[PDB]
RNA sequence: UGCUC
DNA sequence: TTTAGTATATGTGCTGCCGAATTGAGCACGGTGTTTCGTCCTTTCCACAAG
DNA sequence: CTTGTGGAAAGGACGAAACACCGTGCTCAATTCGGCAGCACATATACTAAA
């Protein structure tokens, strides 16, 4: 996993500084270990460790465990560093599914981490009135009412709760608080009834107090997911289709926890009321856009029972298959070319096959066949059977079939992809760094005017901004600028496909 | 070399090596095998410890760290060869205080 | 027709133009048929049987086309199809028939079907990480770094 | 106006640290590509080729041509390193054994080690302690691999992991699918019905159909070792600092520089005498071309691997040349010399060159008896003592002694042979030149390679030694002979 | 036969399939300016630590004036466990 | 160890390596250090 | 290989 | 519900196919070096017809 | 007895291929000796079944 620790260092440099990334990337490489041996490998000051634990433990980030002699151990959470990088895609989703106000609650508890919710309705009001003027103030009742329905929908959860002292085990305090996590109070909000207004950063006890929040990114994974089954689907048979799964997925995602091969079946009078009624759709309309999508031969729904007239199911894993395997393809089509994906899509429909079967089913010469399965095997896109006729594996008496492996192909994949953005990342920051010369220029001769703009500001201070030798030097700032927008644009969307990745090969082990 | 005819010298075989050992002779023995033999002054850097040359670290396109340290020759031998197997030997230099 | 001959060989010469032209001319039949299935929405399922193109229809039709002069057989056809499902453009069902116009398989026809593709490109190949050639020799300090790339470079000055 | 830095420091070296080097550091530690498999030009000067081997910018070899890297001869180039690109990986002999146990060690599926959560804490608290010693990180190897051959299955991602072990030579076999003679598991019979297509199309792969196991090939295993999390790399008791699971599988080849590959120039013949290591990297890059020949041309898949399997072959070779998994059709017709062989063996290096080397300033001759001296004197000839000299230091004391001996001349047995000067190393031979202005311009801290004269101590050994009492340091007198007399009495020790 | 090469092969071989563009939209472009606020925001939040400088060449009485002032959030020490007090 | 330091042609810690030797020189440990007068 | 010891 | 039988399950315990070692050197010499199998280019010499 | 324009052949580079004409093909092990990996295989422990 060298290519994520290098990415979880350059997000945790960029994010956070330098005295915490080491100790981070320390804790990612070694796991879990005392404080004093990782301030003694480290090589750095004990109380730069204990900020740097105590910044990252706040991003829920690492964790602290007890063992034996009352020891605390901190392990790192690779998984979360990692889904750091999802945080825009996050903002955007609640943006899109709810208002403005739930954007900045979301976007407040990503950057802190945990709050209580006094804390981050007051951080929101106190932002909002700024977007707003005319001496419009805004009121905690609407905050608070966001709040609770982006809590009940399951997107913001609260974090795991110190055990009562006084209750567990009354005297000597021990050196970890061994927080629990409790399924009763976990979305319940608490009855805060103070109210207030936000000030407008003029610049001229707590009721809530031990109930931390934070966000449910298993939440914004499932909602990913589901878009993404809707598109294909929308992509596949029509946007119908698309409208009846998300309904289905939407009725399923309360009945349902976050890994099962299969969701909890719905009958097609529950599907039919619960459908918006925008759509001039009977029920003999919807039986036939059932039955039809269970002959689907991607298997995106079942029937899994008659009862209750039309009973359907979901197929959760084998949606995230088929996702996974359009990635492949058009990734294997985009970087080979279409005949390339051919043979690719030819191989993996047929599980095993030869060189001669693969040129007689694909119509494609001979000499640029085996060129391009020879070119995916170099970059480990499929493996070879070499089913051998003997045990001394000679290749001159043996069968070589071509096999592509899903899983493998998939984790060599998501590799990639993170290399990917570690290598973007690297690169805006030589970009930033080589041109940080002409930046300070830039900010101090826009400064010169951002300084004393209203009191003493002077008209003959505008002709002289660009009279300096910044304009010829404009257009490598706008270079720069447009190249460094195109490189985050690369990065959150190869994120997509990265989560499209680890979604498939989370759902596709046990973990026994 | 080897032969007479070559016009080659003795050889400190392992025995001598041994004999040497129980008498004690440090100074003795260094002077045989690595000054008299095959001495040789190489450049080791003190940042990566590979062998340098004239003074410079290729590895690292830096000279700061590169230093001169007296060496058999067959000893810089087996770490060339030992480095062409991926086996490569990292010197960490230091004082001779 | 397998020691010798066959309808794309000619002269011991593969004639990719002519597999080319047969699999672009089938995807713009099947892609017009699917279009008018779709413009029609009589019903969901009356617009996927009309969407649906049998083998014997396609071969008929490039029949009618004419562009080349070899005699082109119905299993011809049916594994140019194939090569197009191959392509992830097309797709194919079999249904149950005794008998009709078609009558090659026994009790069986295949229909194809011009469908869209599943998703979209994906982000990863949006990216010349992940279509370099020399991905495997990256590094960070190195002759191939990724600050002194001229993959990004050519792309950002794109 | 001028910076401080220092001239020379008395470095000690402390330790050498072993350990591996990534691709990557394999290019930044080379200075040229080799790519031409020939070695000299087809002009009659039969000179180098450029970018190929033999190469002047990787060191040199021959006392007229100099090094293109350094401006130096040969007795001041210390060589350069070249890397050479492999189209395919291939495994690597010396780490083949550790390629296995950490395959074994870890998931063939998500490239997890296998190991609980306790056993991983428990294993690394026991590393954690001070003082760790190579016996207990080979015994702690040990531990860890059978408790990870115990399991079974991976407690991260629930992928079955069935036995890694060798099979013929350089190929290693994963028996995931293996045969369950109780209820068989959904995925041995997924796997073997997927063969529909090659059973229809080829009926020989049915009865085959057994026995069809993993082959973990040098791509998947290296694409296996990239995906490693670097938690785990500790446990495999591999230190994350010397090097890392990756580097085992190799791409590129370290071409050493031509100091260790001597070539002789033998101009009474049209050809020169290579070393074998020369000859395994031109045959190495032969196959490495036509292997990308083939790619280009479009081979069939059996010939491509029978190319691969060669140059996995010849790679070890090239390492190590004598291997016992080597097939017959695939034997060497002659012997080589590889890297092992020349490291092991009664003429290796650490046998033939570090623990017992040749030295100058010696002399063997034939023993007779004399007891007319001392047991502590032995007799030295005149012609040997005009040889073997001593460098004498110029001081205050033997001022005038050095100056004697330096108007001797090498002629007359008490003399000297050369002159170094202090403030210029430059040796002046005194058989040439007025012997007497070099006497009377002898400062001190000069060093004169005077005669061996009597009162200068001289190891006297025979060659068969038993004990320490073989070789003894005796009192050197010259005497008109010319053989080595010593009293008979100190016969005994030497036997 | 393989032909020989003189020179070696290129540092960075061309390659006729390009990158797919981008997708755009607005959605695209707002995620953009978001995580580009975010890192403008989060450099200068308190959690974003920066390494203590040093070795002061002297004091002088602009010191008040160039004196680096930002608040510092206060850890929950409660779930925090003591080994981290200052 | 022994062959290590014959290895690296360095004097082994046994026989008359295990000791070090100093110089009986005319000196003054720990001299006067002139006063600083600005501080 | 032959030897010398 | 409980004692007896069947199966598995790993451990452990006896072989058999591997890989590694086998004194120190000194001195002479004779051999041979990678090549060689077939194809093509060049140069030379000589079967007759001409003085 | 000298000569010549055209022809054949012989020798020396030279490139495709892999040092054996064809595809075969042997023998001996040089003597321990400390690993091992297979198999096997045994015994007991645990769980299911009959009373
Ligand atoms: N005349 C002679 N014969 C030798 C020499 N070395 C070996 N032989 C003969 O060759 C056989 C042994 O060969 P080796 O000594 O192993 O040859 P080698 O050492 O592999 O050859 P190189 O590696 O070239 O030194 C013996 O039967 C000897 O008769 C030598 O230096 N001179
Ligand atoms: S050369 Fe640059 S663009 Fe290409 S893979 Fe390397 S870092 Fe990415
Ligand atoms: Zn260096
Ligand atoms: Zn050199
Ligand atoms: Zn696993």
């Amino acid at each position: 996993t060298q290519a994520e620790i290098k990415l979880c260092s350059l997000l945790l440099q960029e994010h956070f500084g330098e005295i915490v990334e080491k100790i981070g990337v320390h804790l990612i490489r070694t796991g879990s270990q005392p404080l004093r041996v990782i301030a003694h490998d480290t090589g750095t000051s004990l109380d730069q460790v204990k900020k740097a634990l105590c910044v990252l433990v706040q991003h829920n980030l690492v964790s602290y465990q007890v063992h034996k002699r009352g020891v605390v151990e901190y392990e790192a959470q690779c998984s979360r560093v990692l889904r750091m990088l999802r945080y825009p895609r996050y903002i955007y989703t609640t943006k899109t599914l709810y208002s403005d106000t739930g954007e900045l609650i979301v976007e407040e508890l990503l950057l802190n981490g945990k709050l209580t919710m006094s804390a981050v309705v007051k951080k929101v009001a106190d932002r909002l009135t700024e977007t707003m003027e005319d001496g419009k103030t805004m009121d905690y009742a609407e905050v608070s009412n966001t709040f609770v329905r982006l809590a009940d929908t399951h997107f913001v959860q609260r974090c795991p709760s110190v055990p009562t002292t006084e209750n567990s085990d009354p005297g000597p305090p021990p050196p970890a608080p061994t927080l629990v996590i409790n399924e009763k109070d976990m979305y319940l909000v608490p009855k805060l009834s103070l109210i207030g207004k936000g000030k407008r950063r003029r610049s001229s006890p707590i009721p809530d107090d031990g109930i931390y929040w934070q966000a449910n990114l298993d939440r914004f994974h499932q909602h990913f997911r589901d878009q993404a089954i809707v598109s294909a689907v929308a992509n596949r048979m029509d946007q119908t289709s698309s409208e009846i799964v998300r309904t289905m997925l939407r009725m399923s995602e309360i009945t349902t926890s976050s890994s099962a091969p299969f969701t909890q079946p719905l009958s097609s009078n529950e599907i039919f009321r619960s459908l918006p009624v925008g759509y001039n759709i009977s029920k003999q309309v919807l039986d036939q856009y059932l039955t039809l999508l269970a002959d689907d031969p991607l298997e995106f729904v079942g029937k899994s029972g008659d009862s209750g007239g039309g009973m359907y199911v979901i197929n959760l894993h084998k949606a995230l298959a088929s996702l996974a395997t359009a990635t492949l393809e058009s990734v294997v089509q985009e970087r080979f070319g279409s005949r390339c994906a051919r043979i690719f899509r030819l191989v993996l429909q047929k599980k095993h096959i030869e060189q001669k079967q693969v040129e007689d089913f694909a119509m494609i010469p001979a000499k640029e066949a085996k060129d391009m399965l020879y070119k995916m095997l170099s970059e480990n896109f499929m493996s070879l059977q070499e089913i051998p006729k003997t045990p001394d594996h000679a290749p001159s008496r043996t069968f070589y079939l071509y096999t592509v492996n899903i899983l493998s192909a998939a984790r060599m994949l998501l590799h990639r992809c993170y290399k990917s953005i570690a290598n973007l990342i690297e690169r805006r920051q030589f970009e930033t760094k080589e041109n940080k010369r002409l930046l300070e220029k830039s900010q101090r001769v826009e400064a010169i005017i951002a300084s004393m703009q209203a009191t003493g500001a002077e008209e003959a201070q505008l002709q002289e901004i660009e009279e300096m030798i910044t304009a010829p030097e404009r257009q490598q700032l706008e270079t720069l600028k447009r190249n460094v927008n195109k490189l985050d644009a690369s990065e959150i969307q190869v994120d997509e496909t990265i989560f499209l990745l680890e979604s498939y090969i989370e759902c596709t082990m046990k973990r026994q | 070399t080897e032969g007479r005819s070559r016009d080659g010298g003795l050889r400190l075989g392992e025995m001598e090596r041994d004999c040497l050992i129980g008498y004690g002779a440090s100074m003795l023995l260094l002077e045989r095998l690595m000054i008299s033999s095959d001495a040789f002054e190489v450049d080791v850097c003190g940042q990566c410890g590979l062998l340098g040359y004239s003074g410079w670290c290729h590895y690292c396109k830096s000279s700061c760290h590169v230093s001169s340290l007296r060496i058999p020759y067959a000893c810089k031998l087996l770490f060339q060869e030992l480095q062409s197997m991926n086996i490569i030997p990292r010197l960490k230099l230091s004082k001779y205080n | 027709r397998s020691v010798t001959g066959g309808a794309w060989y000619s002269d011991q010469d593969f004639e990719s133009e002519f597999v080319e032209v047969l699999n672009q001319q089938c995807f713009k039949f099947l892609q017009s048929k699917a279009e008018t299935a779709r413009e029609s929405k009589q019903n969901p399922m009356i617009q996927r049987n009309s969407s649906f193109a049998s083998s014997h229809e396609v071969w008929k039709y490039i029949c009618e086309l004419g562009i080349s002069k070899v005699e082109l057989s119905m299993e011809d056809i049916e594994t140019i199809l194939n090569t197009l499902i191959y392509d992830g453009k097309v797709e194919m069902t079999i249904i149950a028939a005794k008998e009709g116009t078609v009558g090659s398989v026994d009790g069986h026809m295949k229909l194809y079907r011009a469908v869209n593709p599943i998703i979209p490109p994906t982000g990863l190949v949006r990216a010349p990480c992940g279509l370099c050639p020399v991905f495997d020799d990256c590094h960070e300090g190195g002759e191939i770094s990724p600050s002194n790339c001229i993959y990004m470079t050519e792309w950002l000055e794109f | 106006k001028e910076q401080f830095r220092e001239t020379d420091v008395a470095k000690k070296i402390s330790h050498i640290c072993f350990g591996m080097k990534s691709p990557e550091e394999m290019r930044q530690q080379a200075h040229i590509q080799v790519v031409s498999k020939n070695l000299y030009s087809q002009d009659n000067q039969h000179a180098p080729l450029l970018y190929g081997v033999l190469d002047h910018r990787m060191g040199t070899s021959e006392k007229d041509r100099p090094c293109e890297t350094c401006g130096k001869n040969l007795a001041d180039c210390l060589g350069h390193y070249g890397y050479i690109d492999l189209e395919l990986p291939c495994f690597h002999v010396g780490y083949f054994r550790a390629v296995i146990g950490i395959l074994q060690m870890i998931c063939k599926t998500c490239c997890h080690i296998m190991l609980s959560q306790e056993e991983k804490k428990q294993f690394l608290d026991y590393l954690k302690r001070p003082g760790l010693t190579y016996l207990q990180k080979r015994g702690l190897k040990k531990k860890i691999s059978d408790k990870c051959r115990k399991k079974n299955i991976c407690h991260h991602c629930g992928a079955f992991n069935g036995t890694v072990k060798k099979c013929g030579l350089l190929k290693i076999i994963h028996e995931k699918y293996k045969t369950n003679k109780k209820v068989v598991d959904p995925i041995v019979s997924n796997f073997l019905q997927s063969f529909e297509t090659a059973i229809e199309h080829n009926k020989e792969v049915e009865p085959l159909l057994g026995r069809a196991q993993e082959n973990l090939n040098p791509l998947v295993v290296l694409n296996l070792f990239k995906r490693i999390p670097a938690e785990d790399v500790p446990l495999l008791l591999m230190n994350p600092e010397a090097g890392k699971p990756s580097d085992l599988i190799l791409t590129r080849l370290l071409v050493p520089p031509l100091c260790i590959r001597p070539s002789v120039v033998s101009d009474l013949k049209s050809g020169t005498n290579e070393d074998d290591l020369t000859m395994k990297l031109t045959e190495i890059i032969f196959l490495n071309d036509v292997i990308k020949k083939h790619r280009i041309s479009g081979a069939k898949t059996q010939m491509i691997m029978e190319d691969w399997d060669f140059l996995q072959l010849q790679c070890a070779l090239y390492i190590n040349s004598e291997l016992s998994g080597i097939p017959l059709n695939m034997a060497p017709k002659k012997w080589t010399r590889g890297f092992v062989q020349r490291l092991k063996g009664k003429q290796g290096r650490f046998r033939g060159n570090l623990s017992g080397k040749r030295v100058d300033f010696s002399g063997r001759t034939v023993i007779s008896p004399d007891p007319n001296l001392r047991i502590d004197e032995v007799a030295v000839p005149v012609h040997v003592a005009k040889i073997l000299t001593f460098p004498e230091k110029v001081n205050k004391a033997n001022i005038n002694f050095l100056r004697k001996l330096v108007q001797n001349g090498p002629e007359v047995h008490p003399g000297a042979n050369f002159i170094q000067q202090r403030h210029t190393q430059m040796k002046r031979f005194l058989k040439y030149g007025n012997r007497e202005k070099m006497a009377q311009e002898l400062k001190y801290g000069d060093i004169v390679e005077r005669h061996l004269i009597d009162g200068d101590v001289v190891l006297f050994n025979r060659q068969p030694s038993l004990h320490k009492l073989s070789i003894m340091a005796h009192l050197a007198r010259v005497k008109p002979h010319r053989t080595f007399r010593f009293n008979e009495c100190v016969c005994t020790p030497y036997n | 036969l393989p032909d020989v090469v003189l020179k070696p092969p290129p540092l960075f071989p061309d390659t006729d399939y390009k990158p797919v563009p981008l997708k755009t939209g607005e959605g695209e472009e707002y995620m953009l300016a978001l995580k580009q606020e975010l890192r403008e925001t989060m450099k200068r939040m308190p959690y974003f630590i920066e390494t203590p400088e040093e070795r002061q060449d002297i004091e002088r009485y602009s010191k008040r004036y160039m004196k680096v002032y930002k608040e510092e959030w206060i850890p929950d020490w409660r779930r925090l466990p003591r080994e981290m007090m200052p | 160890g022994v062959s290590e330091c014959i290895i690296m042609g360095i004097p082994m810690n046994i026989g008359t390596g295990l000791f070090k030797l100093l110089h009986k020189a005319d000196r003054d440990p720990n001299p006067p250090k002139r006063p600083l007068i600005f501080d």
